[PDB]
């Protein structure tokens, strides 16, 4: 385990809260730095289960191109931000979750007003929702659902009152992806690689885990060229 | 009858209601004989407003033998897709022609990628 | 491509210029693909037996599709890029023969419409 | 800025004041002559076209606001500036054949 | 690239190689650093990218930027006008809806 | 493409007489049904899901590549017509 | 009430088919051209690009 | 299940002698073809163990661009000749193994023609090495190691004689590999990937040995991220 373990990658990590977390590999032999950057790359940026808006229903408005008395924002402006609400769960097994949220008078509503949930956490309460001037009554629920990938509003078509408005949902937790390889000295060879990947995510899943999940597809997708026919 | 239940009131759909081509909109009989506006084949939003305008009329006219007259407003919201075509100020029209994940796409040393590619040879 | 000779460009009568040029291609005397009075340094240097050797070796960074080098085809050393040589084995793949490909293509020019 | 203003498609404040209230469909605002006076927003217009215009409120509650100064935006109108359209990143290359 | 070196990150190899290929395309001057070579190269407008398919930068620079782009009326004129069988003409029987 | 639309092209003096004589041949193919083939042993047209080819998924491309085989034979007046165009007809 | 039974049941439909493509202007005879219809997801018809000067489009 | 694990995707083999092999993994959720793909590729071309013929000493030989008399071939013809040379070991054991060729007399030399080694194979011993035109003094040495990729002559100088040559090294055993990703489509939807992996081997290895290696390297690479420090 020294000519070909040791002159191979220890494995360091450098996390900094749960949004940014850096991950060195060094040494690598030299080519395998991209060989395994791009695909780690590709589904930390794909196929990474997360959690997010599926379903708003309104106890006033009828559709989603009205507006609420008393409301600064349009329907559709309500929707765009709750968007970016960012849940995340604390049970492995729960599925959906929802919110409730009532407001009366002159309040900036923002997230933190969501009634509190036994496993349920907002990493972002000082997301900005509504503007309520005064004698105006919102009250509402939100349907947030754990899922993979990208998906319209429409194909999902989550029916749980009759007035409940549908939305787009991203369940990607990972924000962005960016992996550099860099040149490195070992006594016997001058050159060879060290990886290092940096991922940013919206705190839902610490960039640890999401690497995890992430080798853990790969491998599981290898596994199927192991069966030949 | 059973798709009835979307048309809720005397003849007119009721507001808020998802459609479908080929779902009916508002119910008119005829000598009885259905002739009923439905909606187009093709593509169908959110109802929104509907205004009847009747022989009762307040300050109103209509055309003469026409007893009243219905009209619906249906929104819906379009989203960008391959159909469709954009342009800049300089006049280089384009059309969506594929929609590619993030993944996939060309980005920076940095984990940013690119929104949008255009062909040089346009220039 | 081409780009520059600094230094003597003369090959074809010394000998001891492929090891005297190789050195100095070592430094920056001449590049690789040098406007050598015969060859270019590049087709001295490397020599490939067959297409995939010289297409293998361009995966592996050594020297670009636009690098001239002797390469041995099926009956011949040319002195052509493995651009080239790989677009003709374009051609000869799109069809089953090659023989009839290499006699109807022009390799030794830009591919122009 | 010279459009949106010129073509009557968003809201400014006619005189120096201060804002009364903003809803999502009038805004009520009081001008330094004590007088208040409300102005209605065509939330969501049918055009000509079948495009929709919609006035979107841009002050908040109990705020001050100058002679000639935005209130609401136009259908499409950032700030008081002509957006139709986005800003993104586009690279020139020319990618496989699509 | 000040906030690329706050992270404490130099030039990639894959960087490297994409200067030194643009170098022998005369882009840039030679025989300076990858540093005030890629700045040169940024002058120009153009940046190294990654194909992200393959991983493998994009030989040679391409620029890249923020351009304003709109989505054209779009009435009608894209919608499928595809039938099989619908209402007939009266006079003539061509085939009309 | 087609199998072979050079060699098609070969056995036939005009283009239009190889479609008439390959669309005609599909039309008995209809009438009779595929029961009709010259090409049954081994080479048959084969699908991709399935054995589908074996009974109609496309009668052109049947009728070509029966065409290619030597158990197509084409003529101005080959028969005498009359009985053969009402014993076609009928059945 | 779509089910994949019915698309399977479309590819095997137009399996050996063709269809005619048609410029507006139908300036030579070209521009009508034969082709075989492959089932894809979207609103508008791919073209190959070829033909991009075959019809002046 | 046919979403994720019926379509384990199918992974169909068409194996051409020991030389060409293709493989279609079929079918695969989006966007993970090219993510398969590619570095399958990058193992194959990079880091498969193979052996090569490192270097070659002739007798009579002090330049590596002169002329040899009593044989047509020049130096050059000789080591390009001597390049595609594909030999087996039999024995994990060996590193080098130095092979040598007395030949005279007006006939055509081979590689059947070389003195055997017992622990050493050749997959061409109809390889034409050259051709004496008369009694020609052909007394040759080839050194052949054990290596991973292609290795240009220059940089290692391995040296065995003062006027031996050193020859490029061609280890890898998979002549060339190239992957096209397709889209394929189920009953229901189209966005599914169809991956062919082509590949063409000297002999040394069938292409099914080569991928079960290329894999099992890849995931071995992946087992790094298991311990983290």
């Amino acid at each position: 385990m020294l000519d070909s373990k040791l002159k191979a990658p220890v494995f360091t990590v450098r996390t900094q809260g749960r949004e940014y977390g850096e991950f060195v590999l060094e040494p690598l032999e030299r080519g395998f730095g991209v060989t395994l950057g791009n695909p780690l790359r590709r589904i930390l940026l794909s196929s990474i289960p997360g959690t997010a808006v599926t379903s708003v229903y309104i106890e006033d408005v009828l559709h989603e191109f009205s507006t609420i008395p008393g409301v600064k924002e349009d329907v559709v402006e309500i929707i765009l931000n709750l968007k970016e609400l960012v849940v995340r769960f604390l049970n492995p097994s729960l599925q959906t979750v929802t919110l409730l949220l009532k407001a009366e008078g002159p309040k900036e509503v923002k997230a933190r007003d969501f009634l509190p949930v036994a496993d349920v956490e907002i990493m972002n309460p000082d997301l900005h929702i509504a503007t309520l001037e005064e004698g105006g009554r919102l009250n509402m629920e939100v349907r947030v659902d754990r899922g993979v990938g990208y998906v319209p509003a429409e194909k999902h078509g989550i029916k749980d009152r009759i007035n409940a408005i549908p939305v787009d949902a991203v369940f990607s937790p990972v924000r962005r992806v960016a992996f550099q390889v860099e040149d490195t000295r070992l006594g016997q060879r001058t050159d060879l690689d060290k990886l290092t990947l940096r991922i940013w995510t919206d705190g839902s899943v610490t960039p640890l885990e999401a690497l995890n999940q992430a080798v853990e597809i790969l491998r599981e997708h290898l596994t199927y060229f192991s069966n030949p026919q | 009858e059973a798709a009835l239940r979307d048309l809720d009131e005397e003849g007119v759909v009721r507001i808020g209601a998802e459609v479908k081509p080929g779902d009916i909109l508002v119910g008119r009989t005829s000598f009885v004989k259905d002739t009923s506006l439905r909606v187009p084949p093709g593509e169908g939003g959110i109802v929104v407003r509907t205004v009847r305008l009747r022989r009762g009329d307040p300050g109103v006219e209509l055309k003469p033998g026409v007893r009243e007259v219905v009209r619906v407003y249906v929104a819906q919201k379009r989203k960008l897709q391959v159909g469709d075509k954009l342009a800049n100020r300089h006049g280089n029209k384009g059309v969506v022609a594929k929609i590619l994940p993030v993944e996939d796409m060309p980005h920076l040393p940095d984990g940013t990628p690119v929104d949008v590619i255009l062909n040089p040879l346009g220039v | 491509r081409k780009e520059k000779k600094g230094a003597g460009l003369e090959f074809a009568t010394p000998e001891e210029a492929l090891a005297a040029h190789e050195r100095g291609e070592v430094a920056l005397n001449a590049p690789i693909k040098v406007a050598g009075r015969e060859t270019s340094v590049g087709r001295l240097k490397y020599v490939f037996a067959n297409p995939d050797e010289a297409l293998l070796a361009v995966a592996h960074g050594i020297v670009d599709l636009q690098d001239v080098v002797t390469v041995r085809y099926m009956g011949k050393r040319l002195e052509t890029s493995p651009g080239r040589i790989l677009f003709a084995r374009i051609v000869a793949e799109a069809v089953e023969d090659e023989k009839v490909a290499w006699e109807l293509i022009q390799l030794d020019v830009p591919q122009e419409k | 800025e010279r459009v949106v203003r010129d073509s009557l498609a968003a809201l400014y404040a006619e005189e120096d004041g201060e804002v009364a209230k903003v809803d999502g469909n009038r805004i009520v605002v009081r001008y330094e002559d004590g007088r208040l006076v409300e102005y209605p927003l065509r939330r969501f217009y049918r055009s000509n076209q079948g495009t929709a215009l919609d006035q979107r409120p841009r002050v908040v509650v109990g705020q001050r606001v100058r002679k000639g100064d935005l209130l609401a935006d136009g259908p499409a109108s950032e700030n008081g500036f002509l957006a139709l359209g986005q800003n993104v990143l586009v690279a020139i290359m020319p990618f496989d054949g699509y | 690239f000040g906030k690329r070196k706050g992270e404490g990150f130099g030039v990639d190899k894959r960087e490297v190689e994409v200067l030194r290929r643009a170098e022998k395309l005369g882009l840039v001057t030679p025989g300076k650093t990858p540093e005030e070579q890629l700045k040169e190269l940024f002058l120009q407008g153009k940046v190294v990218l990654y194909d992200g398919r393959t991983g493998e930068p994009i030989e040679g620079p391409i620029v890249v930027g923020q351009m304003f782009i709109m989505k054209l009326y779009h009435m009608v004129e894209d919608k499928m006008h595809a039938r099989s069988t619908g209402p007939y003409s009266l006079i003539t029987q061509q085939p009309l809806g | 493409a087609e199998p072979g639309i050079d060699k098609l092209f070969g056995m036939v003096d005009s283009k239009y007489r190889l479609t008439v004589v390959v669309a005609k041949r599909a039309q008995q193919l209809l009438r009779h049904g595929f029961k009709n083939t010259v090409l049954e042993p081994e080479e048959r047209p084969k699908m991709q899901t399935l054995e589908g080819l074996f009974d109609d998924p496309n009668a052109v491309t049947w009728a070509m590549k029966e065409l290619l085989t030597g158990r197509l034979v084409f003529g101005e007046n080959l028969v005498p017509e009359d009985r053969l165009q009402k014993e076609m007809e009928r059945l | 009430d779509i089910k994949d039974e019915v698309w399977d049941a479309l590819e095997e439909v137009i399996h050996g088919k063709v269809v005619l493509l048609n410029r507006a202007p139908t300036l030579h005879r070209l521009g009508i051209q034969a082709f075989q219809p492959v089932l894809v997801e979207g609103q508008s018809i791919q073209l190959h690009p070829l033909v991009c000067e075959a019809f002046n489009a």
